């Protein structure tokens, strides 16, 4: 029913690092949610946990219940651009891309009667090889 | 005017006017001569300048006090001129410092005596210098310095300043006469005569307050070098076009044609030294006394719309008289009474009517609706409805008022809303304050719905004397309406800025973090005990009781804690603070017993005042409702919550059950379920949670954001040990 | 068609507050509550009803007859303003039709209008008035106390009352006599003072003609 | 209004047809908006929406 048992004298430090972690996590979680608003909370948290392990390695997987260390890692992924390039941002972008693709497919499949009204416009701003694939298939 | 010590020659001057307009500008002038031999300075003239400055200033104020009270002409801009005969060797900057300090320390008396301008003539070494002081609204003193330069083509002499801040009199003739007030004056004067600041002085206050802010926060965080005052605040006035849309306009102050003014302000603060935006809206108390009209309502609405569209705070400065009313004067001087008995009017009248001569002059205006009748052998137009040709006095002001009320209700749920009460608010004005739910109230101001005079008329006797009995601080601050009280308008502006330093710049921004001067890695030196204690000691810290210096540190950053709604529901403490430079909302629990004083209504002579003892570690209706208000307000503000939970349960007595403790306990749950920020509950040492007090803050309510932690000296269960042994 | 119903009591009621047996120095109290007024308790009850019926999914039929909020010390201390705000926040979240009707011999005055005005929720809210209804910011008495004080009442009498006119015209004749002027002045003072209550009733009638539903219909 | 809302397979409620027109155009706008705001997915959906179509429609896809 409680998360942990703390000491009074050192509570300042603990709650500082914990709040810092939670705020950074909120930032990245908001980005994930905007990439795919149809995800739930467990899914989002699981994505973050898996990405941390996958990038850092399984030996470093214990570095999760350590507010200082994980806050620093999250900050590095959120504050640095044109550089490390923030691999987490790339995974978020993957989510966003697939989500909009699913919306497109869902709308056309639920309503075939519009399929041929949009088919033209999405085959205009494409490379000629892409047009060749459209014609060929 | 004769006076004692007639080296202080006093004159009363009345502006010269034509045979038309009367005289309204009356001013006192103190013209003094200071005779003394020349000084040789060996760094030994400082005492002379300081002592003579103080002595002459005090004598000037005293003589002016006497002559000011001996007459009734209602002067505005009194002036003091001190001509010093002797020459002194001194750097002019040092003279500036001396005069500055002397004026500031006695600035209150000069304000009361309406001394706004002052001049001092003194020779250096010899070159004359002339110090020119302007002392308007009592937060800022302006000192200028000029030399008299004769290098001209004619026999005329002119002022030349020192390049840095040349000022208005640069290149001006030294014999320029004194003018007879201006655009801003005679409106600024009225506003100050009501005990409130003039609207177009509000921007300046902000600037000066920001300076104080950058100083005040220098002991809390590692701040960069502040910019110069000219780069701390820039604003544009928001006006209405002919269509009802907003225009960003730069114009001179005092050009408002309606009673409402607004600005978009961009300023640099310690937490956001790149610029943050706010919208400021204010009532002009001098324009058709207070009085929301339709155009004032429209401007309020459009500015609030702007604030929501950008997601930035809205500041409202309330000085108004409620909805605008009026009467159709074009009919008041035309109507005739149709008497039942024209010779004995005390047997009633049947109707009011217009004659054809009057009806023909108004029927084309749609100002009145009448029907033609024949009565007493006369052609009459019996009045059935009056419309009024003048717009802004009719029921259109009800709609408009309601309109803006709705806007405020929306704004609170999207942006930050802060209200400052400087003069008074009546009716709709009060609601507009309340719907912001963040109220600062100046001393000697009131929020009412009905005036004392109206209530006395209704009740039939002189029940109430002052409107402060109805809506003053002693009511509004103790019942939870006003969050903070301030002494004047300037402190109010400062408080607004202070609160803003804890919260995001916009609804789309994160919480501002500071580089704190209080280390995060320290320990807490104050330990909560088993006996009653002030909850502030653990939050902020206390003076070390053993010694004279030495502060015992608390949980939060030193000096960052600011309490709100202090005297209301004193069993719970709420406020804002910073943890390692991270702003947080704070909830804490009083463990000492407190005394609630309930006043007696003077309208019910059979009522009595009461003192009620309220124990600590208990939720009462008032403290529960306060907690709900804090939670909801901080959720909208955008801050995480740090809760120091030490409640032994809710009050179950008859009187708290009758006073709806259960309802407010439910409201707590509904508040926590809508949190979007982290909520961290911590049970301090020698603290306990029992039964009902747990189930309303349990992390299961909002599992995504809520967490609970306990100390080793904590307890938590359904029932205390005594209640358990009595059963099992 | 099922509907939620809000209506106003116009009779005076007695609120009985019990004594707490845990405080031997407490006393039970009876408080008279007038009708056509919003008190903290009645305002909060109205908010509860509005919120509950919005969630239940029913339209609202409001028979609005409030003369305003209580401004006395004790109701201001007991948070009348807060609950008055809650009413607005409740109406802004309506999703069902809200129809406000002013019954005959009913009035809306000032604060009581601006909290139920249709501008709060324009999509759903509507207002209708009877022919025997009234609505304004201030009642007629409160209007005449501001805009039609005694000085203006006398100015009105100057052009109406035949007796006062005759006396005022007679005193306007140059150099009649000292004694006659004194007598005329006393007659004028007595007549103008004697006629105040009747012209006061006239004044409030005049102000009442500004609060009619015809004006509200013209203004929209 | 009652006649338009309560009667089906009959008058067929012309208002329902106008509503259906709105719905069709709205989902079409969403499709166009997503592909135009994000061309990188255009060729991942192009196949699926050309599967459940008539052969003449496929002929138009190939031809253009
Ligand atoms: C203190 O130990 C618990 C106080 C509980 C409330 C008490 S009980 C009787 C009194 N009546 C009331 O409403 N509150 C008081
Ligand atoms: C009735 O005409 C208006 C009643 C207004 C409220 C009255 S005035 C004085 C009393 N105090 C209080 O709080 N309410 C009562």
């Amino acid at each position: 029913v409680i998360s942990d048992i703390l000491d009074w004298k050192t509570s300042r430090t603990f709650f500082y690092w914990r709040l810092r972690r939670l705020l950074l996590e909120d930032l990245v979680k908001k980005k994930i949610h905007n990439a795919n608003p149809e995800l739930t909370d467990g899914q989002i948290q699981a994505m973050l946990r898996r990405w941390f392990v996958e990038v850092e390695g399984t030996v470093k997987a214990y570095v999760w219940d350590n507010n200082k260390d994980l806050a620093e890692w999250l900050e590095k992924q959120l504050t640095e651009e044109d550089g490390v390039h923030s691999v987490i941002e790339e995974n978020i972008k993957c989510i966003s891309r697939d989500y909009v693709l699913k919306q497109i497919r869902s709308l056309v499949q639920a309503n075939p009667e519009v399929a041929m009204d949009s088919i033209i416009h999405m085959t205009q701003h494409i490379s000629p090889t892409q047009r060749a694939e459209v014609i060929r298939i | 005017i004769p006076c004692a010590n007639h080296k202080m020659h006093l004159y009363l001057g009345a502006a010269k006017v034509e045979v038309g307009t009367e005289v309204t500008d009356y001013r006192f002038f103190v013209r003094a001569i200071i005779r003394h031999s020349d000084l040789v300075t060996k760094e030994a003239s400082f005492e002379y300048l300081q002592n003579e400055g103080e002595r002459l200033l005090l004598e000037a104020m005293d003589e002016l006090e006497v002559a000011f009270n001996n007459t009734n002409v209602r002067t505005d801009c009194n002036h003091i001129f001190l001509n010093f005969v002797p020459t002194v060797i001194m750097d002019p900057s040092k003279i500036e410092e001396s005069v500055r300090s002397m004026v500031m320390r006695y600035g209150s008396r000069l304000w009361k005596l309406r001394v706004l301008q002052a001049e001092l003539k003194i020779n250096i070494r010899a070159i004359p210098i002339r110090l020119f002081l302007t002392n308007e609204s009592g937060y800022y003193l302006d000192i200028s310095l000029y030399k008299e330069v004769t290098d001209s083509r004619t026999a005329q002499i002119m002022f030349q300043a020192y390049g840095d801040k040349q000022g208005p009199l640069h290149g001006m003739l030294i014999n320029t006469p004194y003018v007879t007030k201006d655009l801003l004056q005679s409106k600024r004067f009225q506003a100050q005569s009501l005990g409130t600041t003039y609207i177009y002085d509000i921007p300046e206050m902000f600037r000066q307050s920001l300076i104080k802010l950058w100083e005040s926060m220098s002991t809390q965080a590692f701040l960069p070098s502040p910019p110069l005052p000219s780069d701390m605040l820039t604003y544009t006035e928001l006006v209405l076009d002919d269509q009802g849309q907003l225009v960003h306009m730069n114009r001179l102050p005092g050009g408002n044609e309606i009673g409402m003014v607004a600005w978009k302000m961009t300023f640099k603060s310690p937490e956001y030294p790149e610029g943050r935006d706010i919208i400021v809206i204010g009532n002009d108390i001098t324009y058709r006394i207070g009085s929301f009209g339709p155009q004032e309502d429209l401007l309020f609405l459009r500015a609030s719309e702007l604030a929501r569209a950008e997601g930035i705070p809205r500041i409202y400065v309330s000085a108004n008289s409620g909805a605008r009313i009026g009467l159709a004067e074009e009919i008041r001087h035309m109507f005739h009474v149709a008497w039942v008995d024209p010779e004995d009017p005390y047997k009633g009248y049947r109707y009011l009517y217009l004659t054809p001569q009057d009806y023909k002059r108004v029927s084309a205006l749609n100002s009145v609706h009448c029907e033609h009748v024949e009565d007493e052998g006369e052609s009459r137009y019996k009045i059935t409805d009056i419309i009024g040709k003048e717009e802004g006095i009719g029921p259109e002001n009800l709609r408009g008022s309601g309109m803006i009320a709705g806007e405020s209700s929306l704004a609170y749920n999207e942006i930050i809303t802060i209200s400052l009460v400087t003069c008074r608010a009546i009716g709709i004005g009060a609601y507009l304050v309340r719907l912001g739910q963040r109220t600062i109230q100046v001393e000697n101001s009131h929020l009412i719905l009905t005036g004392a005079g109206a209530l006395n008329k209704v009740l039939g006797r002189e029940v109430y004397t002052s409107n402060n009995q109805l809506g003053g601080i002693q009511i509004m601050h103790n019942n939870g309406v006003t969050h903070c009280t301030v002494c004047d308008d300037f402190e109010g502006v400062f408080t607004v800025l202070h609160w803003l330093s804890y919260m995001p710049k916009s609804v789309h921004s994160s919480v501002p973090l500071l580089n704190s001067k209080d280390p995060i890695d320290r320990i807490i030196e104050f330990v909560p005990t088993k006996t009653p204690y002030d909850p502030r000691w653990m939050l902020a810290g206390r003076p070390h009781p053993t010694q004279k210096g030495q502060w015992l540190s608390g949980f939060f950053d030193y000096g960052s804690f600011s309490e709100i709604m202090q005297p209301w529901a004193q069993t719970v403490v709420v406020g804002r603070a910073r943890l390692g430079g991270i702003p947080v909302g704070v909830v804490a629990v009083e463990t000492r017993t407190v005394e609630l004083s309930i006043p007696a209504d003077p309208a019910n002579l059979d009522s009595e005042a009461k003192i009620i003892q309220q124990a600590g570690q208990v939720w009462f209706p008032d403290s529960a409702f306060k907690t709900y208000q804090a939670i909801k307000d901080f959720n909208r503000e955008g801050l995480p919550l740090m809760v120091f939970a030490n409640w032994r349960g809710f009050s179950g007595g008859m009187k708290d059950m009758y006073d709806q403790v259960l309802k407010f306990g439910a409201y707590i749950v509904d508040g926590l379920r809508e949190c979007c920020q982290p909520v961290l509950v911590y049970i301090p040492p020698q603290a306990e949670l029992r039964g009902g007090s747990w189930v309303v803050i349990d992390s299961s309510i909002n599992p995504r954001h809520m967490e609970m932690y306990a100390d080793r000296e904590s307890r938590g269960s359904v029932l205390e040990p005594e209640g358990t042994v009595e059963i099992k | 068609i099922p509907v939620g119903v809000v209506a106003v009591e116009t009779r005076t009621v007695e609120l009985s507050i019990p004594a707490d047996p845990a405080n031997l120095d407490s006393e039970a109290k009876i408080i008279q509550q007038a009708g056509q007024v919003w008190f903290p308790d009645s305002a909060f009850k109205t908010y509860q009803a509005i919120k509950d019926f919005n969630r239940e999914g029913l339209p609202l039929m409001v028979f609005a007859n409030w003369r305003g909020f209580s401004g006395g010390m004790k109701d201001m201390y007991d948070q009348v303003l807060k609950f008055g705000a809650y009413i607005v926040d409740g109406l802004r979240e309506c999703c069902q039709p809200v129809l406000v009707y002013i019954p005959p011999q009913a009035e809306l005055r000032g604060g009581s209008w601006v909290v139920i005005d249709s501008s709060i929720n324009p999509r759903h809210m509507e207002m209708y008035a009877d022919r025997e209804s009234r609505g304004s910011v201030l009642e007629p008495e409160g209007t005449v106390e501001i805009k039609f004080r005694r000085k203006d009442l006398v100015k009105t009498m100057r052009r109406v009352d035949p007796v006062y006119i005759h006396l005022a015209e007679r005193l306007g004749t140059p150099e009649l006599s000292t004694a006659e002027r004194k007598e005329l002045e006393n007659k004028l003072k007595e007549r103008e003072e004697f006629l105040i209550p009747i012209y006061h009733q006239v004044a409030v009638q005049f102000a009442d003609l500004h609060d009619t539903p015809g004006r509200m219909q013209e203004k929209g």
